[PDB]
């Protein structure tokens, strides 16, 4: 129990932090990855002067603060502001004292060696956690779907990745990163919806375009004869009621937004798209392992939640793969937390105890110890 | 052959710096001279149009 | 070491020529711009004096 | 001559229409983009009952009419009232019959496909012009400054834009629109001038604040130590004589008004300003084309006429751009008509004849034909 | 003179074409081996609609075209697009009419019999050249270094080869091909340089990583205690100034890039490396000829130009070869054109006239004639 209860799992994202206790089924804490700094001197009624704001209080009060994102494209870019988000996570969100909890953290696919050593330096030397561990994100997603070999298409708020994993070892030279994700996708909907003849003028109009994207957006299979369908004008249309009455209608654009993930050309991106990239990762791997990867395309991440994403991907890679092959696109329902759940499982596991980096290992080996 | 070519390099690099500085000081003196030529040539068309209207 | 220093010499000598030409073309464009700025700054001191008398 | 003389160029703005014959050096007709509708029944002496008023007669008689602006932020918002401004342009202002003149029109940067088809429908089907053509405004401004690649900062009465153009094709995904322009700018001067201890009480006081803005306003470079200068009180001050004697003095505010274009925060705008936006457009474009755009910042529009706008912009983007770069801010003197002049050139050109959309093309292809 | 002046030498590569007149000391024409096909309909100012683009106009205009490489790994893969590059070479680059010039062409090491017959079919039947000849590339490189027996390590843009040659006959069963070359090498530098904490974001950032590789990259001897040296941080570092000011520094990676040629494991390649492969070629040859090959390791190709390549190879094979042996690594300065120069020599030669395949031979013997 000492640490059975006690292991923490913190998944640091570009848009959201997911956090909680190893053992739980889902994150106890989910909140924006921002750190707000007040543009002016003054106070809220009853509070003192605050130097900084994090998560939702930074979002809610955004009009008087300069908002900053510590993690650009999955990599920690500002370490002063990240230690601020961690502090908030332990002390306010989970309300635990960190110096008696083992902490499993996550990093990104080709996270620079030096960063994995730096967050270890900050975990052990400024938070004084007993022990910690850094798992790679795609690797926890895979594992949370039971398996050990597969290829994960991972897509969240600032990055998309393909991480081919074989008997647990993520394959460095076959990993692909595509910098277009849910953030890019909300801003494109924004324009095709103002372009539908609308105005997201106040900040209460801006924010909810993102809630339109999440609730009403679709990834149609045969996106071709779906536009064609749009035109005959079926009961395909969908009206959402705004903060007030102002019933906005979205028929068609509803799927023009996730067609951006297959066609980056919709947004002036010259890069290849999700399905081709799944494939290219795969023809960059060893030959003998390619049947395995093909029957185990595990999807994780908030942006892979658009319904019919899996069917489109299913047919997208069948038709690029040699017919002798078995294609299989696994997309679980909890996928917006796969990464986290894979960490919860792993860290609550009976056999993981012997991989925890302890302060004994650290004080004796330097940050190098956990770096592997 | 290497020592003679290093020495010549050093001397032509020093001349190139010395002239690059002269260009930048003229190029800037000119955004100034051209801009004062244009602020001058507007003030006039307002004063000469103002002249033709108060003469009329 | 000699071939790299000959190549660098050649490239900085080429840049030095390329910039020396740019200076000369600006330096000349400017005797022109300053002179048109002065041919301008005399005729609206004349036209504004002509204005103040026909306004008076 | 048939059409060498005969091509018309009509530039439709948010505040002004500019019109005339391809060939001329400047617009034959310039007038407000209003359509007045009388609030009461009655007549002027010697005239009949008039249902409507357009341009200057709507401005002059504004006290008995309800004034309406057909073009909101560069886009045509009311098509009944726009056909009224066109009618006025052909028949009264240029006094031509439209059915024997080719007409080059202009549209805005991301003008909805459907509008370009609608004004074509109205040009050919209600005015019966022989042929027409719709050019994008920034694109005519660039071209009128000789070149084909550059980025135009275009700023008039209701909109500001940045339109990066490469070998003639305006780059859709890099275009930025900032809804703060000369209209916004006259109303801000208004307040800093009443705030100087004044009153623009009657309508003959209101209108002339705009003529103060045009004649006496400046964009100072080092707007910082220009306020500082204001305080030592140099002979920086400037008094304007009103419709009557009432000599009003404007020293300082004179430049506080165009500092609004770099600081939107002066007016409760949270958007970025002109120079940052020039830049952001540029780091949204292809990499290999960014040296071109930087050496070709062409300015056009009534609001970019404030003296010292170019020097401030020069230094504003040098200091944001990588030092290896050449910055170059072209601001021609005729810039309040760049757009129009670019159309005059193009439409009088020897090679343009083969791009005119003719009634033959239209009656045979539908509005789609000119839409491109 | 008839053909003394008149012989053409065209060396077709995976990345570059090298072309010119037999007699000259270096290629009159060097340009990318691409054929661009426009993604959209439209024109450049003053030109007509172009169906296709080749060489540098395809590279320069790459944003609106789909680029294609006719030669994959030294072998011609698309014959429609190759006839396009040849056409460009004769008519635009060298501006000659082909029907009065003998043409010496080059092919790759184990070029399929059928290809040598096909380019002969296209040379004689669609270009109508008087006579032609196909030389094997390593064989021209050797010969340009004076000799007739040696082993060439040939390395360009898409392939590396080892071609043991004895009294002029390239030895089929001892030839080795390693598909990792300068193209692979620019993309690896790219990643170790973004991994140094950088961004080659626009296309003007992408292209110049290749100019960094060419200018600043090194092949260190004792690559072991060169990394060790990197750490003590000597004045080993090297900063390059980008298209703009943005001075990028490259200290160490500078040599980590050509260490890829000895260690393919740096790039997820399981194949053996350059030096081992030199050697294996050699222990696949007759016994009595192995002292000859060892004292005549001739290097040719753009990717063998990295300084200190020869010293590393010198010591790499001394220490694998029996000590009774003399090792000798010849690497001439003009080596990026060895192949071409060997062709220029040979084809301008007094004795070569009797090996030219003439239209008489062809019209009478079929493509078989030149195939040998």
């Amino acid at each position: 129990d000492e640490d059975e209860t006690t292991a923490l799992v913190c998944d640091n994202g570009s848009g959201l932090v997911k956090a909680g206790f190893a053992g739980d089924d889902a994150p106890r804490a989910v909140f924006p990855s921002i750190v707000g700094r007040p543009r002016h001197q003054g106070v809220m009624v009853g509070m003192g002067q605050k130097d900084s704001y994090v998560g939702d209080e930074a979002q809610s009060k955004r009009g008087i603060l300069t908002l900053k994102y510590p993690i650009e494209h999955g990599i920690i870019t500002n370490w002063d502001d990240m230690e601020k988000i961690w502090h908030h996570t332990f002390y306010n969100e989970l309300r635990v004292a960190p110096e008696e909890h083992p902490t499993l953290l996550t990093e990104a696919p080709l996270n620079p060696k030096a960063n994995r050593e730096k967050m270890t330096q900050i975990m052990f030397e400024t938070f004084n956690v007993p022990a910690m561990y850094v798992a790679i994100q795609a690797v926890l997603s895979l594992y949370a779907s039971g398996r050990t070999t597969g290829i994960v298409l991972d897509s969240g708020d600032g990055v998309t990745h393909n991480v081919p994993i074989y008997e647990g070892y993520a394959l460095p030279h076959a990993i692909m990163r595509l910098d277009l994700a849910g953030r890019d996708l909300t801003d494109y909907l924004m324009k095709i919806l103002t372009e539908r003849g609308y105005s997201f003028v106040t900040t209460a109009e801006r924010e909810i375009v993102r809630d339109i994207k999440e609730k009403l957006c679709y990834v149609a299979l045969d996106f071709e004869n779906e536009m064609a369908t749009a035109a005959s004008s079926s009961s395909l249309e969908k009206s959402y009621e705004l903060p007030d009455g102002q019933v906005i209608t979205i028929g068609n654009e509803r799927f023009r937004c996730p067609e951006t993930l297959f066609q980056p050309s919709f947004i002036g991106m010259e890069s290849a798209g999700i399905h081709e990239t799944t494939y290219n990762s795969i023809m960059k791997c060893d030959i003998d392992i390619r049947k395995d990867l093909y029957a185990n395309n595990v999807m994780s991440g908030g942006t892979t939640m658009y319904p019919g994403i899996a069917d489109r991907m299913q047919k997208e890679i069948t038709a690029l793969a040699p017919s002798t092959m078995k294609i299989k696109i696994i997309a679980p329902p909890e996928r917006k937390y796969s990464v986290w759940i894979g960490g919860s499982i792993l860290a609550s596991l009976s056999t993981f105890q012997q991989m925890w980096i302890t302060k004994q290992e650290y004080d004796e080996a330097g940050p190098s110890i956990v770096h592997r | 052959a290497a020592d003679e070519s290093e020495r010549g390099m050093k001397v032509i690099e020093s001349r190139a710096q010395k002239d690059e500085e002269k260009m930048e000081i003229q190029e800037i003196q000119l955004k100034e001279a051209k801009h004062i030529a244009e602020d001058a040539d507007r003030k006039y068309e307002e004063v000469a149009r103002k002249l033709v209207i108060i003469e009329s």
